[PDB]
């Protein structure tokens, strides 16, 4: 339980803003494809970015995760 | 590019320039004759020489005084100490890019040069001096005789530099990492850029003229949320950048 003064900074149940406000800023993340598409939308000024240029980072389909929740949870006794 | 200046034929700190750090250089095929030039050239026995001529901890030129007298016969010919500071950039040179053989080769003839100090740890000597009593032999035997070590050597910019060529070449860390700006991509070529032209009349009479002879253009008035004005209120209005009282 949990005042009406106190619901400002609480997880899973308000946002930041207040309970009687909604501006939330979402970031987006532009990769591209192929390099001779990255180049073309260069030429009309889209910036992009080759996903062989992310080398730190790894890009993953959804089946991936998928597979990684179901490894969990397994016990052989039971 | 090929000189470091008009008065040097060639200086061994243009490997900095055109290695790991400010990448600022095109045309590669001068990058590979500079750096076949600097081999040719300064190459010795325990490192290289800074450049022709000089006298720095020399047995002769009276270290105590200054300001060196204009008789530079022949006593500053071919005993350039050394300084392995250009040997410990060429394993980070060809580390960074693609090259593997150079850094195992430049790695042993590093090894050899070195001194173990106190606690059994990498020591990098400052420079090695030509014994004072044979010195007639190496004018008519170039790098044939032994030197020994002299000056200062705790040197930290050889040493940091030896080791984070090392930390870089043990895997630990990735070339993408110490670049974020991605400068080591400076040689890949640019095909060509296309260039847009506008044309403007001064006034209707010009307008007309161009007409004449089919040329559709539009005078200064009628692009009203356009405006243009000669540079040098540009440079005046730049001129106000970064101000303060």
């Amino acid at each position: 339980y949990v005042p009406l003064k106190d619901q400002r900074n609480v997880s899973m149940r308000f946002s930041n803003q207040g309970p009687l406000e909604n501006d939330l800023v979402v970031h987006v993340a532009l990769i591209a494809e192929s390099q001779r598409l990255q180049v073309f939308l260069n030429t009309y000024g889209i910036q992009t970015q080759t996903p062989q240029q992310v080398e730190p980072i790894q890009i993953w389909p959804q089946q991936e995760l998928v597979k990684a929740y179901l490894q969990l949870g397994i016990n052989e006794k039971l | 590019l090929p000189r470091a200046s008009t008065s040097k034929e060639v200086d061994a700190s243009l490997l900095s320039v055109v290695s790991f750090p400010a990448f600022a250089v095109e045309d590669s095929q001068l990058v590979e004759l500079t750096k076949q030039e600097i081999i040719t050239k300064l190459q010795g026995r325990y490192g290289c020489c800074r450049f022709l001529r000089d006298g720095y901890k020399t047995p002769k030129e009276d270290p105590n005084r200054l300001y060196y007298e204009p008789a530079e016969l022949k006593l500053f010919e071919n005993i350039e100490c050394e300084w392995p500071l250009f040997w410990t950039y060429f394993i980070l040179d060809g580390v960074f890019s693609g090259n593997a053989e150079q850094v195992q080769e430049y790695k042993e003839a590093l090894e050899a040069v070195l001194i173990k100090g106190k606690n059994g740890v990498p020591l990098l000597p400052e420079l090695y001096s030509v014994p004072p009593d044979r010195v007639d032999e190496e004018y008519q035997n170039p790098h044939t005789v032994d030197r020994v070590p002299m000056g200062k050597l705790p040197h930290m910019w050889g040493q940091s530099l030896y080791i984070l060529g090392s930390l870089m070449a043990e895997g630990f860390l990735a070339p993408g990492e110490i670049d974020p700006l991605n400068r080591r991509f400076s040689t890949v070529p640019k095909p060509d850029v296309v260039v847009q032209v506008s044309i403007l009349a001064e006034t209707e009479e010009i307008k007309t003229i161009l007409k004449d002879k089919g040329i559709y253009v539009e005078t200064i008035a009628e692009v009203y949320p356009i405006r243009v004005q000669p540079a040098r209120i540009l440079s005046h209005i730049y001129s106000s950048l970064g101000c303060n009282n």
